[PDB]
């Protein structure tokens, strides 16, 4: 017949090779492929939806109150309400998120970001607040004017109900960023209205966000 | 510092093993496994497969046996890996026919060889595979729950040929499952907390 | 302001527009209807809403089991597949403060703490009443409630929007189901945000609407 | 010649396969096929019969 | 709950072992067996086949040879397949010729490698076999009943190529035989009540 | 006495020997090894790259695997080649799951056999290689000089399948590495002095 | 299928063959080429250089 000789490594066995093999029932025709909604075939749809952080990861914090902030009406001007480190595979608010659960499979991560902030108290609730983002090996902000420095943007409760922030394609692989936010004004709410609120920050990905370098899952559970 | 992997079809398809078990073997004067060959057990692939809901896969089994020592020499045996597909009663008795009824699918192979590597089709009455049942098996009004009936693949049963050989050897065999094909619908979130049992979802905390 | 009339009946609303269709697809007829028979809005029990208040969760069609004049067609036909459209509406005043996650699980695998047994008939199929959460963060599946966005939800602000309307399509992996067994999606009200008032407790009412929009029957019996 | 590679599995015994081998006797001719009345290519036609 | 593979072509169409025997070998200071290959032996295959009357196909057969242990190690022995047509006497004087013949055809394999797998041709007087055959056996006016002489395929008959070898292992040898291009004509009923004897149709009941 | 091959593909391209090593197996009533797969080590290897700065190539990965005596014979061992990339944290607990985890890629082969031969792609943050890095480890601000955290492959894990086979022969393995699809840029001076150690340019004279 | 036979010579290890192989992690994307100045094709141009 035709001549051939076996090549270096030939009959071993490869976990991701890719060929196709003798089938085990020949014959039989498998049921017909109804359309079932949500079809996914990426799985950076699964990510580009947005998912709730969890910034009042504290001590002694177990529970439904890790998804919100009090924020009462004796908080003085300029104090710090938290900070949110970027790192996926440390443990910051962003541990266990849709972006941050899938990323744990993968290595390198190139992408820009987003966050979403809610505000869930009344509707008569008074005050500004001040978003500013930490650029990588930023100087931290001590009080607010170095916060001030970098890209800002001037939020009210009674205006605007939500935020939209857009932070510019972070990196990360196998101290950069943060998120600063302080008190602009005091709190303001009538007698009836309770003296604390909350608030419930959002992130997703963009369309620039790309995965890589398949891996094992860190978390066994 | 600073889309064509991302996909579903990637993400999901690769080589574990789903199944781990080494029979003693000195001397008998059975040697046999069966198993439903599920993705709950290996808890990797489970976790893997939990964040979907249906899936629709052809699963890609192969088979690698290997010979431990308990100098003699490693004799080469013959092993029949058989697949029972659901519906196929078992009233075991060894020594004579069910194996060999040519209505399963069977394959052959020395312990020297490629790893014999089989492809079983997609086999449901319904569309696609349910990981996420809710409800009770069939109708008994409270059935079982948690497992539907409705998807069941079926058990892989493998034995060795030849009749017993006179040596101290244990045979070792681990089964790999790579599936292809793959299709996916409603993704769900992870679940962070620790599996308590593979019967049902009941968490710890 | 907007009525939405279904049928023989209506319920004031909230004016409707760009309505969340699940996974962006609208329940369609498989490729008699139930536009007459049973098709207006079944109002439940309205549930009271406290500061402790952790949740509810109601399975489709587990609160729909003996409803009005869908409690028939459940134990008399063979099969079926049905659409839903679920409108939550939550009236409060302005100085009420909180939040409402109205969230759609697709098959939901409830669950027990610190235990391997697993729950009975009485359990899982509760009816019209309805159940409550146990650990409304686990969400009692073992998951994690912060990655919960990725079904389809809207969000009911005391701010913005007091009322909430979700569309889901027929999910399922055969065309037709077990009216008494299987339950294909749920409805589940997750209160991230507690409620807080001047007062030391209060009462705010949610109520759920449900409508079997655009579903079929066969097999034909008693 | 041409160089190959053997994959995993090969050389096994399948009971499902269907692939051609070489045959026992050749230059044999069968007997021809005359027409036989009722021919059967369809297990469903036999269920189809009360 | 809730017409391609329906086809007789697929229906009929399976791996099954129709001789299953093993010689005892130790020390003999003959080893060999010869069958008719006939589908009436194996109950599974024969009651498939006794739906349909007449039947055209194409014998393909597959011979699996296993060696066992009654540590020295298991030596590689050459086998000798040979396929008897219906027609040749066997005056048997073995240690001579008659096997080596160039008349029928042969096969040799080892131990260790691909079974050994020949296609046996239609070889018919008639237009297709005969399954039922109502009459007796040539013109002996009182001949055999219930057996067709118009219909034998032959005698497979398999040995050992090498001689005696000093060890005390048994050759366990598997025959399956998966037919190829059915064709069916005239189907039966099922016989529900069991075989007492393979050479007639007679029912216990 | 009296340009095709000058190109650099065929100049860089060599198959050379990057690690040996031979680990003591006699009785154990563990075995395996993991390396960061370099080519600072082989100092034929070192100064043929030290000519250029950055580089891009596939290494090509081929275990050759030979067992000594230290008559009985040698049996056939199974062994598993594993590479382990880049970001994967290693908590050996031996005797269970991280090997066989679906995401490393694996790799099985006899003794007896063409020589297991994978190609590893191009993994890296940056367009190629570096071999030359001035600067320090990440920001450690005092970080390691002259090793760039941007660019590490990974490390070859491979141990034996089978569990402990009572012999006490020494299994000696060969990893080459031959790269392919290489490209330059920048090309140095020539080292001429001894290389006092590989983890910098430090030289004696 | 098609009948081939092992030809003198094969199996073997040879250091400087040139022949493609299963590659190790399938479905991913190296790194695009971003344009590197000073790209060196054949040894000859280094030296040319004084």
């Amino acid at each position: 017949g035709v001549p051939t000789y076996l090549l270096p490594g030939s009959g071993q066995f490869l976990t991701t090779d890719d060929h196709s093999s003798a089938p085990a029932l020949p014959c039989f025709n498998p049921t017909p492929e109804m359309h079932i909604p949500g079809q996914v075939r990426n799985m950076l749809e699964v990510v580009q939806v947005e998912s709730m952080m969890e910034i009042n990861n504290t001590e002694s914090a177990v529970g439904m109150e890790r998804l919100k902030v009090d924020i009462s009406a004796l908080t003085d001007v300029d104090q710090l309400l938290f900070n949110i480190p970027l790192d996926i595979q440390l443990d910051g608010p962003l541990r266990n998120t849709l972006v941050g659960n899938i990323s744990r499979y993968y290595t390198h991560w190139s992408g820009s970001l987003e966050m979403t902030f809610m505000f869930c108290g009344s509707f008569m609730a008074a005050g500004k607040l001040i978003l500013c983002y930490t650029p990588p090996g930023g100087s931290c902000p001590t009080t607010r004017e170095t916060a001030m420095l970098g890209t800002h943007i001037v939020w009210d409760f009674g205006l605007q109900s939500s935020v939209t922030l857009i932070i510019p394609w972070i990196s990360g692989s196998h101290n950069v960023g943060y998120v600063t936010c302080f008190m602009q004004t005091n709190l303001i709410v009538p007698s009836e209205s309770s003296d604390t609120c909350s608030l419930i920050g959002f992130i997703a990905a963009k369309d620039d966000f790309s995965l890589r370098l398949m891996r094992d899952s860190p978390d066994i559970g | 510092t600073v889309v064509s992997e991302t996909l579903v079809e990637n993400f999901l398809s690769r080589a574990a093993l789903v199944s781990k078990r080494s029979f003693e073997y000195k001397d008998h004067t059975k040697n046999f496994f069966k198993w439903t060959i599920n993705t709950r057990s290996f808890v990797q692939l489970r976790r893997k497969l939990e964040l979907f809901t249906y899936l629709r896969f052809d699963a890609e089994i192969t088979i690698l046996t290997t010979v431990a020592v308990n100098y003699v020499g490693l004799p080469d045996l013959t092993l029949q890996a058989m697949f029972v597909p659901t519906g196929a009663l078992t009233p075991e008795k060894q020594d004579s026919f069910h194996w060999q009824s040519g209505s399963n699918a069977s394959v052959f192979f020395k312990i020297s060889d490629p790893p014999a590597r089989i492809t079983i089709p997609f086999m449901c009455i319904n569309s696609a595979y349910s990981v996420f049942y809710d409800g009770f098996a069939g109708f008994e009004k409270n059935g079982l729950y948690g497992i539907n009936p409705a998807d069941t693949i079926g058990n892989l049963c493998v034995r060795i040929v030849n009749e017993h050989q006179p040596v101290g050897f244990t045979v070792t065999v681990r089964v790999y499952m790579k599936p292809k094909h793959i299709k996916a619908w409603a993704p769900r979130p992870p679940r962070t907390l620790p599996y308590m049992s593979i019967a049902n979802a009941n968490y710890k905390g | 302001v907007l009525q939405l009339k279904l049928g023989n009946s209506a319920i004031v609303t909230q004016e409707a527009a760009n309505y969340c269709c699940a996974y962006g697809e609208w329940p369609n007829y498989l490729p008699t209807q139930p536009e007459t028979a049973t098709d207006r809005f079944y109002t439940l029990k309205s549930v009271k809403w406290e500061t402790g208040s952790t949740g509810w969760w109601w399975k489709l069609p587990d609160a729909l089991n003996n409803i009005g004049m869908f409690g028939q067609n459940v134990q008399h036909h063979y099969l079926y597949r049905s659409g839903f459209l679920i409108h939550v509406q939550c009236n409060a005043t302005k100085f009420h403060q909180g939040a409402l996650l109205v969230v759609a699980i697709p098959e939901h695998q409830r669950g027990a703490h610190n235990t391997n047994t697993s729950p009975g008939f009485d359990d899982i199929m509760k009816g019209e009443e309805g159940g409550t959460f146990n650990h409304p963060y686990v969400l009692d599946d073992g998951t994690s409630l912060a990655c919960a966005t990725i079904f389809p939800h809207q969000w009911i602000n005391l701010r913005t929007n007091n009322s909430a309307t979700i569309v889901l399509p027929w999910m399922n992996a055969a065309p037709m189901d077990f009216p008494l067994r299987h339950n294909q999606w749920t409805l589940a009200i997750i209160p991230v945000v507690p409620l807080g008032t001047r007062t030391t407790s209060s009462m705010v009412p949610i109520t759920v609407s449900i409508a079997p929009m655009c579903c079929e029957f066969n097999g034909l019996r008693h």
